[PDB]
RNA sequence: GGCGCGCGCC
RNA sequence: GGCGCGCGCCAAAAAUUUUAAAAAAAA
């Protein structure tokens, strides 16, 4: 169980300093600095910056949480200077490679004693302020490199990137595997659950940790909303921070009126910006082609001047100098210079690396004035603007489309202020008819989502841990911040069960046994009634009676719309949907774009509107039928329908007739007769029951049902508490170990044999399959180019509707690879592991085998770029990953003790690395 | 004795299984029997004509209702063979004579198989409200088994 | 009891012995049941003639012109077969009759609601494939199920007929091939190929210029030089721009006509050049193990891709001696 | 004796209030004066006469029934109410203009068609239930008929 | 591409895409003109011209209609 | 349809 | 002047190319 106590520290307004430390240790205010500061800054230091520096002085780990536009990196620079002064090596771990290169340039210009260690370059390895990507740090720790021997600090940049859900695990492995004497500086975006992370660090390393949270920004922002269809822009969130409900209501009213019924739309907004002097702007669209589309549409504006055009031409020529002739004259590079000339740039993941770097440099200098980029640009280092425009508000994350989370909106709106130059940023959001006040209000009035781990075992972690002694995978599973964030919830459930138990023990009905029996029989009668209802709703016994005038009663669990006149029905995949004509409230019609219907409140006037429903939600299919007007678009027609229902209902003072299931429907199954007989027996028993005949007994029934609800809650909480006291993933680990030992990797007593040792190295690709293929002798027959082509199967992870036409030299081995994948998938599946062979084998996309084989034999880059439909950036990324993977494969084949495969992989890596695809970055 | 009652009740239930069609749900509060009350009961048979003209038939009935309502402001007691619709059990004044069937016709292609006929006014078709007297010459005018007129 | 019950039940009794051959038409039709209300007593002959007219209308269209009726509407399970008084022996013909006699509907029309039961027959459980169903017109706005909101003819594409017999009915930044699929040209000027094909040589003015000056300056090329002054107001609690340098050059219409070419305004029908059409007039108007423990067994970590600072960034930075931010900051 | 019983049954039928509402302009009856029967005649109208009642059937004619070899003249004949052998129940679709010979010939052909449809006899009306005669005397006569 | 397209007919056989494109470019911005390809690959007795703007087809009709090309008038139609 | 070329008839 | 027949011509004829999206990243 966690043993950590958190104490707040008195501080100036804005920042909220707190310290989480082990329970046994007592708290004493950290001593004021002594001596000369490691480095001094010209501008005044804000409160939170000063406190972070103070905490860095006393060699106590610290976690800073503040807006990117508030200057967190000053603390990291101070820590680096302090570590360098004492002749102490330091490491700066950053998520992405591009940000790593930018930070390397900045720190090299600063201290001149820096190095880089990313996966595609090793500059000045024997430095004292290394900068690296967390993956390489993890690899160093697992392989026990001595470089980490002397480190006195480690600085993690943007630890909020730990919830990535695909590579947000390496952070936890690296944090766990590090020794206890190395201190930590974590820099994160604003998150609410910072104290939990501080407590996790304190518990895991036994050392105190500090948290500084500040929600202050230098330049205030004003928000605007553009309703697609309207004309102007409305001021929803003022610079003061308060929300103006009236203007948002007006904007959504305009949107609703427009939807009830310059050339483009973003073109108008950009022109308005140009003419209103909000020039330097970033247009955020969440597609690789919406950005290009909106960029090309603006072929009529001109932002720059002749001198700026000259400078842009000079910079572009200097940058592109590094390429080769035929690579210089590529269409992609040539047809973008005109865009840069007049002050427009596009920046998404599909472009070549060189164009992205050049556009970043130009924007930083200020030549560009309108950058159409995806969210990849939101993390760039110190590249703000005076305005940020959101073309869309629905992004496709890994799983499926969704509205952008308020965290991402805050992060992107944080790129809308430059300290001193412009004294008020403007953020403009373009909404659509799909947006409804239930989404816009949340997005504008939300807060950053918490930080929740994404730990999940993998074969590489398991194999590497098994290789080294004095540690086992259970150790990693038990200290993963998943187990911590789970154990931290036990007090809540304990209090919940205590309170619910007391509530259970409080209310006592005057009579227990007889009232309980009465409740039980009544509930059983209700269950039998529901069984009959489900029997009615059969495909062949309910469809004929649903007609465009049919009167039905519809209610969902706990909510009843009431009587509605069936308007239509249809099928879909089987399940059927019946469009009925119910009553709905205005608060439910307004949000109808992305909401389900809700019943209107009888005390207030509603509106008769069409609602789709499923057959399962129909209670009674009444026999009555109405004369439908056949035109239900006007409001008055539906009001007349409501009046007709009113009259029909008033014509049957004792209730509308209902179709009799047994005879009217025409069902002759023994089930209905037996159920009816049982219902008759139960109702007779109830009527003859001494308690039932007694009137004034609804109060006792209400108390009894409340007690039953309390009992259900207590049962749920009890099972939760009993399940929440054991490791949540031991079954996964045991299944993984079973798979490893059955295949031939591990041994009876968890001893790693040669196969497992070899499979330890291969990291980026899939480990089990590659090791198994190499061991059997699959690669012993393929050629160097064929081998590289085939390896290209494991590194592509992009959706693509196109398909290959593999010839009789690349198709052959693909069948064998798929066969081995099937064998491995079956072995895993029979070990009670939730693996679907179809999906598992559908992830080895061979779409690039022909491209890579053509490119690995002396072919240009335009030639191959014309052989596919995916962007060129994706081809370059795949080729870089294949290069690194082939390096690792060469090392593994060396380890096995076989040299011929080493030669084969060496030939592949010789023939697949010549041209722009591996053009050294210009940020170094 | 009890065997006889068992047989009778079994037969009655067996017959009333199909008598559901001629069953008007009870609890209907319909006073002013002359105007408020059913109009027809069109048992659609299994013939393609009715199958594909159901909608036209319903429109025709609605048109009859509208026409009578419009021209209202602009008796024929049932014949001895007038049955009453059987109400399922779940002041019958104005609920007795309202659900009285007068005329049951099964329309074939070329002859309407009729039964229960239809009423008239004190044996006076020339005044009754449903009879369509054809046009004929009456060239005989001699009663077959009595002195001629 | 049973006497009156059977009196009521004989209403559904069809006499036996009725020979039937074409069951789809050699059988009964709707068996109306009049009742004791004026709206039904008065209009008896109207209803009888209406059903006869329904038969006649079916005869006029189905039997004569379309001659297409092959419905497969089997009775729905709530159907009923009319009882029959036994006066002839059951056989194949009488079973066929029972097939013919099958109530597939029932209604009791009141003034403003019909106590229907037995519903209507079905065709593959879809009203669009049915016969008597009529679907009203509505909105279909919610599109969120209450139960679970998270759900060869070229003319029309129809794979049932031919297009000729069917009455029924973005771009990559570097792909500028929209206007270069075949070639590129210019407005105003006349190319040699157009000169030769059009049948008009250099000495003769281009012909379409006549009707062009008859009409006016093209709007097609005027829009290109149209930077509309987008009017958007920041609602807090038009002077369109013309680029007068992209105007096309049209000798003989606005610019001075070429010298030596005769003014053939009387030929082909036209009027002489007007002041308004002149260029100036209009244009101006606009227990972790030690590191020695992990490394045992596996290949030690290595450095690969050794490189040195190319210096390209230093050159680019030196080139950026001045720039907007650099000038403003200092 | 049984002839007397049949006479009593059909005297119960031919009473006004139990037979007139069934006399409609298409009602297909059969009329037969002693010895000579016309065949099947369609009612066309009926009326009182200062009390006796008369029914204008449409019968084949040579008033006497037409010969088998000849073709009936198919004319309206005003028979007495209680000369009707059997008030069958198949009401026909009448043209409303029985003046031209074509209409009457078509009516004859329609009756021939109806006869063809029913091989064994034609449905009749049962006085017990169809006409709703609740006379205990009729019940006694029925019992006598059954014995 | 329905109201921004214009149909042409009464054209000499040698007339190809380039000539018609050049002729129609004067009236307004022309995106592409395709001489219809017969099932044998031969041209057809008509052509389609696509205009960038929606206010260009009426003017192209009112200006280029009955123009004598290759000594042969051309009949032009909307869509 | 006519420019009409050409031939024939009244 | 009137009428008939062999026929080039433009005049005018139709014509009118059918089949669902999506961000980022590395040992
Ligand atoms: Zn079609």
């Amino acid at each position: 169980m966690p043993r950590v106590k958190v104490q707040s520290v008195e501080t100036v307004e804005g920042c909220t300093h707190e310290v989480a430390l082990p329970a046994e240790e007592d708290y004493l205010p950290l001593k004021p600095r002594v001596g000369k500061a490691a480095k001094e800054y010209p501008f005044i230091l804000d409160a939170f910056q000063r406190e972070a520096i103070q905490c860095v002085d006393n060699n106590q780990s610290v976690l800073v949480s503040a807006h990117t536009s508030a200057g967190k990196t000053v603390c990291a620079e101070y820590a680096i200077a302090l570590a360098l002064r004492e002749k102490q090596r330091v490491i700066f771990t950053s998520p992405i490679k591009a940000l790593s290169n930018q930070k390397y340039r900045e720190m090299y210009e600063e201290f001149q004693d820096v190095g880089l260690m990313t996966g595609d370059v090793t500059i000045n390895p024997t430095a004292s302020c290394l900068v690296m990507t967390t993956e390489i740090l993890r690899s160093m720790l697992y392989r026990g490199s001595e470089v980490m021997r002397e480190v006195a600090w480690v600085i993690f940049d943007e630890i909020h990137y730990m919830r990535d859900s695909e590579r947000g695990v390496v952070w936890e492995e690296t944090i766990i595997l590090l020794p206890d004497n190395v201190h930590y500086v974590f820099l994160s975006a604003t998150i609410p659950n910072a104290r939990q992370f501080a407590e996790w660090i304190c518990h895991l390393h036994k050392q105190p940790c500090h948290v500084i949270y500040t929600d202050y920004r230098p330049t205030p922002l004003q928000h605007y909303i553009f309703p697609a269809g309207g004309d102007g822009l409305h001021l929803v969130v003022d610079e003061n921070g308060d929300f103006r409900e009236d203007n948002f209501n007006t904007a959504m009213q305009v949107l609703r009126d427009a939807g009830d019924l310059g050339p483009s739309n973003v073109f108008k907004i950009v022109k308005m910006i140009m003419e209103r002097n909000f020039q330097p702007v970033i247009i955020f669209s969440f597609s690789k082609k919406d950005c290009e589309a909106y960029a090309l549409q603006m072929t009529k504006l001109d932002f720059n001047t002749d001198e700026e055009k000259k400078m842009v031409e000079e910079v572009f020529s200097n940058a592109i100098d590094c390429l080769s002739d035929e690579d210089k004259k590529l269409p992609q590079v040539e047809h973008v210079l005109p865009l840069l000339k007049r002050g427009i740039g596009i920046h998404h993941g599909g472009l070549l690396p060189i164009l992205k770097e050049t556009i970043e440099i130009l924007f930083s200098e200020g030549l560009i004035k309108a950058l159409f980029a995806t969210e990849t640009f939101a993390m760039g280092i110190n590249m703000p603007a005076r305005t940020v425009l959101f073309t869309n508000a629905r992004k496709f994350d890994g799983k499926d489309f969704r509205w952008i989370s308020s965290g991402e909106y805050i992060q992107m709106s944080g790129r809308a202020g430059r300290r001193g130059m412009d004294d008020r940023g403007i953020v403009i959001l373009m909404v659509d008819e799909k947006m409804s006040p239930t989404i816009g209000k949340q997005l504008l009035k939300g807060s950053a989502d918490p930080l929740n781990s994404a730990f999940h075992l993998t074969y590489n972690m398991v194999l590497n841990l098994l290789r080294v002694e004095e540690i086992n995978p259970e150790y990693m599973l038990e200290k993963s911040f998943y187990q911590f964030q789970h154990y931290r919830a036990i007090p809540g459930v304990v209090e919940k069960v205590k309170n619910s138990e007391e509530q259970y023990n409080k209310i006592v009905i005057p009579n227990e046994e007889s009232v309980v029996i009465y409740y039980k029989i009544r509930q059983q009668l209700a269950k039998l009634g529901k069984e009959i209802e489900e029997y009615i709703h059969k495909p062949k016994y309910c469809l004929p009676f649903l007609q465009p005038g049919r009167l039905v009663k519809v209610k969902n669990e706990g909510d009843d719309f009431g009587w509605g006149v069936v308007v239509n029905f249809s099928k879909k995949s089987p399940l059927y949907v019946v469009e009925v004509l119910l009553r709905c409230s205005k608060e439910s019609l307004k949000n109808s774009a992305t909401e389900a219907a809700k019943p209107a409140k009888p005390d207030e006037k509603g509106e008769m509107q069409v609602v789709p429903v499923l057959v399962h939600l129909l209670s009674a299919i009444s026999s009555v039928r109405l004369y439908i007007p056949k035109d239900l678009r006007p409001v008055d027609n539906r009001q007349s329908v409501l009046k007709s229902i009113q009259e029909v209902q008033k014509r049957f003072p004792d209730g509308i007739p209902l179709l009799d299931p047994i005879d009217d429907m025409g069902i002759q199954d023994q089930g209905l007769k037996k159920v009816i007989q049982k219902v008759e027996a139960f109702e007779h028993r109830m009527y003859s029951h001494p308690l039932h005949n007694d009137p004034n007994l609804e109060t006792v029934y209400t108390l009894c049902e409340k007690k039953a609800q309390i009992a259900i809650d207590i049962k749920s909480a009890k099972r939760e508490l009993k399940k929440a006291r054991t490791v949540l993933q031991m079954d996964e680990l045991k299944c993984r170990k079973r798979v490893l030992r059955r295949l031939g990797f591990a041994t009876s007593s968890d001893v790693i044999e040669m196969k497992g040792r070899v499979a330890c190295e291969i990291s980026s690709a899939d480990e089990l399959l590659l090791t198994e293929m190499m061991f059997n002798g699959l690669f012993n027959d393929l050629s160097a180019e064929q081998a590289t082509a085939l390896l290209s199967c494991f590194v592509f992870q992009e959706n693509s509707s196109e398909m290959p036409k593999l010839t009789e030299q690349l198709a052959g081995p693909l069948r064998q690879m798929q066969e081995c994948a099937k064998r491995i998938a079956k072995v895993s599946a029979e070990a009670k592991l939730e693996i679907d062979e179809e999906t598992y084998l559908s992830s080895f996309k061979p779409h690039l085998m022909d491209v890579v084989y053509t490119w690995a034999t002396g072919a240009t880059f335009a030639h191959i770029c014309k052989m596919t439909d995916v962007f060129e950036g994706s081809i370059i990324r795949c080729m870089r990953r294949l290069e690194e993977l082939l390096r690792q494969m060469c090392q593994a084949a060396k380890a096995i003790g076989n040299t011929e495969l080493e030669n084969k992989f060496a030939e592949g890596i010789t023939k697949i690395k010549r041209d722009i695809v591996f053009a050294a970055s210009l940020y170094l | 004795c009890e065997e006889t009652i068992e047989q009778l009740r079994a037969e009655n239930q067996e017959l009333k299984r199909k008598l559901n069609i001629l069953t008007r749900p009870s609890g209907i509060l319909v006073n002013d029997t002359k105007l408020d009350g059913p109009i027809l009961q069109i048992l659609f048979m299994n013939n393609a004509i009715s199958k594909q003209y159901h909608q036209e038939i319903e429109e025709f009935v609605s048109n009859l209702v509208k026409r009578f309502e419009e021209q209202q402001k602009n008796n024929l007691l049932p014949q001895p063979s007038s049955i009453v619709l059987e109400e399922d059990h779940k002041a019958i004044k104005n609920n007795k004579e309202a659900f009285s069937v007068v005329g049951s016709v099964l329309y074939f292609t070329n002859f309407c198989l009729d039964k229960l006929g239809q009423p008239l006014l004190n044996e006076n078709p020339q005044l009754s409200e449903g009879w369509e007297i054809p046009k004929y010459h009456q060239v005989f005018s001699h009663i077959v088994s009595l002195e001629g007129q | 009891e049973n006497q009156e019950l059977k009196r009521k039940l004989n209403i559904l009794t069809r006499p036996s012995g009725i020979l039937v051959n074409d069951t789809k038409l050699d059988g009964p039709i709707l068996q109306i049941l009049f009742m004791n209300n004026a709206i039904s007593k008065q209009y008896h002959q109207e209803i009888e003639e209406f059903v006869s007219n329904l038969v006649k209308r079916f005869e006029e269209q189905q039997k004569n012109d379309v001659e297409k009726t092959s419905f497969n509407l089997l009775p729905q399970p709530s159907s009923i077969v009319l009882e029959e008084d036994h006066k002839v022996e059951e056989s194949c013909a009488i079973k066929n009759n029972k097939e013919a006699f099958s109530v597939v509907g029932s209604v009791l029309y009141f003034t403003n609601f019909c106590l229907d039961k037995l519903g209507q027959p079905l065709l593959n459980e879809n009203p669009q494939l049915s016969e008597g169903w009529e679907i009203p017109k509505y909105h279909q706005v919610f599109s969120h199920i209450v139960s679970l909101e998270g759900q060869h003819c070229f003319n029309c594409g129809s794979e049932e007929h031919q297009m000729k017999d069917c009455p029924m009915p973005q771009q990559r930044y570097h792909a500028e091939e929209v206007e270069e699929r075949f070639g590129r040209f210019k407005p105003g000027v006349i190319s040699e190929e157009l000169q030769d094909a059009l049948g008009v040589t250099d000495k003769s003015l281009p012909p379409f210029i006549y009707r062009m000056r008859q009409l006016g300056y093209p709007p097609g090329w005027l829009k290109e030089a149209e930077l509309e002054n987008s009017g958007l107001a920041l609602y807090d609690g038009k002077s369109v721009t013309y680029d007068l340098s992209k105007l096309v050059n049209y000798p003989g219409f606005n610019i001075s006509t070429p010298r030596g070419i005769p003014d053939e305004w009387r030929i082909f029908g036209s009027i002489p050049m007007q002041a308004c059409q002149q260029k100036d007039v209009f244009a101006n108007y606009l227990p972790i193990p030690d590191m020695s423990k992990f490394a045992t067994g596996i290949t030690p970590f290595e450095f690969e891709n050794m490189a040195e600072s190319t210096g390209m960034y230093l050159r680019i930075r030196s080139l950026l001696k001045n720039s907007p931010r650099n000038q403003q900051k200092n | 004796q049984l002839a007397k019983l049949g006479k009593e049954i059909e005297e119960y039928i031919h009473k006004p209030k139990y037979c007139l509402p069934f006399l409609q302009p298409g009602r297909l009856v059969k009329v037969k004066n002693e010895g000579d029967d016309f065949g099947w005649g369609v009612v066309v109208n009926f009326s009182k006469k200062s009390p006796l009642y008369v029914v204008e059937v449409l019968l084949r004619c040579s008033a006497k029934p037409a010969k088998p070899d000849e073709k009936g003249e198919m004319q309206v004949v005003p028979v007495l109410v209680h000369l009707l052998s059997a008030i069958s129940s198949v009401r026909l679709y009448i043209p409303k203009d029985l003046r031209p010979v074509d209409n009457r010939q078509s009516v004859l052909k329609s009756i021939q068609e109806v006869q063809k449809r029913f091989p064994d006899g034609i449905p009749l009306l049962d006085p017990i239930d169809d006409m709703g005669i609740q006379d205990q005397g009729l019940k006694k006569v029925i019992q006598k008929v059954e014995a | 591409e329905a109201d921004r397209t214009l149909f042409v007919g009464n054209l000499e056989t040698k007339v190809t895409e380039e000539l018609l494109f050049e002729l129609f470019h004067q009236a307004g911005p022309v995106i592409k003109v395709k001489i219809p390809k017969d099932k044998d690959g031969k041209p057809k007795q008509f052509a389609f011209v696509n205009f960038k703007h929606e206010v260009s087809v009426p003017y192209a009709m009112n200006l280029l209609n009955g123009i004598k090309l290759y000594g042969r008038p051309i009949k032009i139609q909307f869509r």
